[PDB]
């Protein structure tokens, strides 16, 4: 934002936007199911008690 | 829902800025198209006029 202008910024912008985006959507992805196997644990754990 | 018409004179050279996300004197601070422009540029040799 300092180096280009709009017209140009905006398709560098857009690049890491993209990348980000999808770097957020891997680990909630993945959080979600590390959660699934976190509550199976947990389940068990309550019908041991 | 409307149509605007704008006309003007200027260098040949100068031509190259009428178009969004250009820049130089003409398109800084005589003419100044939007980065979401819809519309069309036409224009022609006036050598003769």
């Amino acid at each position: 934002l300092s180096r280009l202008d709009k017209v140009e910024a905006e398709v560098q912008i857009d690049r890491l936007i993209t990348g980000r985006l999808q770097s957020l959507q891997t680990y909630v992805t993945q959080q979600l199911i590390r959660a699934a196997e976190i509550r199976a644990s947990a389940n068990l754990a309550a019908t041991k008690m | 829902t409307n149509v605007y018409a704008d006309s003007f004179v200027i260098r040949g050279d100068e031509v190259r800025q009428i178009a969004p996300g250009q820049t130089g004197k003409i398109a800084d601070y005589n003419y100044k198209l939007p980065d979401d422009f819809t519309g069309c540029v036409i224009a022609w040799n006036s050598n003769n006029l």
